[PDB]
């Protein structure tokens, strides 16, 4: 339900620029010059980097700029930083005393390292276990691009049955998170010898082994 | 300068209503103008409307015209959000913030300021609070896993936040319970095992749920 | 000059 139109996503390589655009109509970003541009990154406030369609706020270096031509509105950001990895809002006054957003634009800065993911896997505790429950918990991260799999074994037979996986989430870093869950009875982790959590990552494996 | 400390997490039935609050501080109330902005899981930013603190006064948008109302407490530098008629789509994150859509005269109060954010989910499900089990352990990994609650979110920190480094807490997995579980690691020096007390802190708003477990060694 | 929440306020008459 955006009234703004925002391409969904653009990237540009580090010290480069990327012009990500905005369009509405002649009364709002064509009919007004109070066209914003917000950075988002996940989990935090947006951050306003320019507005009344040119102005920069105290703080914002000069390599973001905003432009417009009759219905579009852009942001160009030079000197691109990996920092600069967010969702990009473009907002307008319009409507009748509305105020309406674009739908954002991701913007992606290339030539990010590989980054092969840390796995850390703990058993079940003893409190949970006096509970009658188990859980292995599998957390991984700090790997790039943002896509794992998840493989878990009890010794060396696969199982499937009791796993629960996120799915992989930007860290503030520029690299990714997930964590990986397998719920047993007491029954079963105390009746093998080992479970292991494997962590695929583009065809490199790591893994991990926990014993009662 | 001035800041927007928002009401905690809620959840709410479908129809109800439910009125998150936004409490002014280090300046004054009225010369700021309050605006309301949510964020739905999946979809883009979202402006609600707008309050004038001295006159009560408010624009909203046409999307909620007929079931929002823009309140506030001038005694208490207190603005109010009171969104009625729930839907699942009302299911998001909740701002409150001072936007700056035209500039003043001179750029030198060019600026905004924003709430932290306030969650609210909408759901005919029980309110339930987690279960916190610690994950004992040159470097150790310690942590705690925080299972099965409802709703989003839960904050964890370590040592009463005296403890940052190293500390990396993981987005919630949804189970097919339909409840969430979460799980917080830090790593820290495996000399300081046997002579560091390491308590990871536990709260869910929505149910009263505070707990600091200590994490020992096994 | 006034404040710039009057502007505002301008902006959004009713």
């Amino acid at each position: 339900q955006s009234a703004l139109t925002q391409p969904p996503s653009a990237s540009g390589s580090p010290g480069q620029s990327v012009t990500i655009s905005c369009s509405g109509t002649s009364s709002d970003v064509g009919g007004y010059n109070f066209v914003s541009w917000y950075q988002h990154h996940p989990g935090k406030a947006p951050k306003i980097l320019i507005y009344e369609v040119t102005k920069r706020p105290s703080g914002v270096p000069d390599r973001f700029s905003g432009s417009k031509s009759g219905n579009t509105a852009s942001l160009t950001v030079s000197g691109l930083q990996a920092e600069d990895e967010a969702d990009y809002y473009c907002s307008s006054y319009g409507g009748t005393n509305n105020l309406l957003f674009g739908g954002g634009t991701k913007l992606t800065v290339l030539g990010q390292p590989k980054a092969a993911p840390s796995v850390t896997l703990f058993p079940p505790s003893s409190e949970e276990l006096q509970a009658n429950k188990a859980t292995l918990v599998c957390l991984i991260s700090d790997f790039y691009p943002g896509a794992v799999t998840v493989a878990w074994k009890a010794d060396s037979s696969p199982v499937k049955a009791g796993v629960e996986t996120t799915t992989p989430s930007k860290q503030s870093n520029n690299k990714y998170a997930a964590s990986s869950y397998l719920s047993l009875t007491p029954e079963q982790w105390k009746s093998h010898r080992s479970y292991s959590c494997q962590v695929t990552h583009e065809g490199s494996t790591v893994e991990k082994t926990v014993a009662p | 300068q001035m800041q927007l400390m928002q009401s905690g997490a809620e959840v709410k039935k479908p129809g109800a209503s439910v009125t998150v609050s936004c409490k002014a501080s280090g300046d004054t109330f009225s010369d700021y103008r309050i605006h309301w902005v949510r964020q739905a899981p999946g979809q883009g930013l979202e402006w609600m409307g707008r309050m004038n603190p001295k006159s009560g006064d408010t624009n909203f948008a046409q999307k909620f015209q007929g079931r929002v109302t823009m309140t506030r407490d001038m005694s208490i530098n207190t603005a109010y959000m009171t969104l009625s008629g729930l839907t699942f789509d009302d299911t998001a994150l909740y701002y409150c913030a001072s936007l700056l859509i035209v500039g003043g005269f001179d750029p030198l109060d060019d600026f905004e300021v924003w709430g932290q954010g306030t969650m609210v989910t909408i759901s005919s499900a029980s309110t339930k609070g987690p279960s916190v089990f610690p994950l004992a352990p040159g470097t150790a990994a310690l942590g705690c896993l925080v299972k099965d609650y409802f709703p989003e979110p839960v904050t964890v920190s370590w040592n009463s936040g005296a403890l940052t480094s190293g500390v990396h807490t993981f987005p919630a997995v949804l189970q097919s319970s339909g409840l969430y579980s979460l799980s917080s690691v830090v790593t820290v020096p495996s000399s300081s095992l046997g002579t560091q007390t390491y308590i990871c802190n536990v709260n869910h708003k929505p149910s009263n749920t505070k707990v600091d477990k200590k994490v020992e060694p096994k | 000059p006034s404040k710039r929440s009057f502007i505002e306020d301008l902006l959004f008459n009713k």
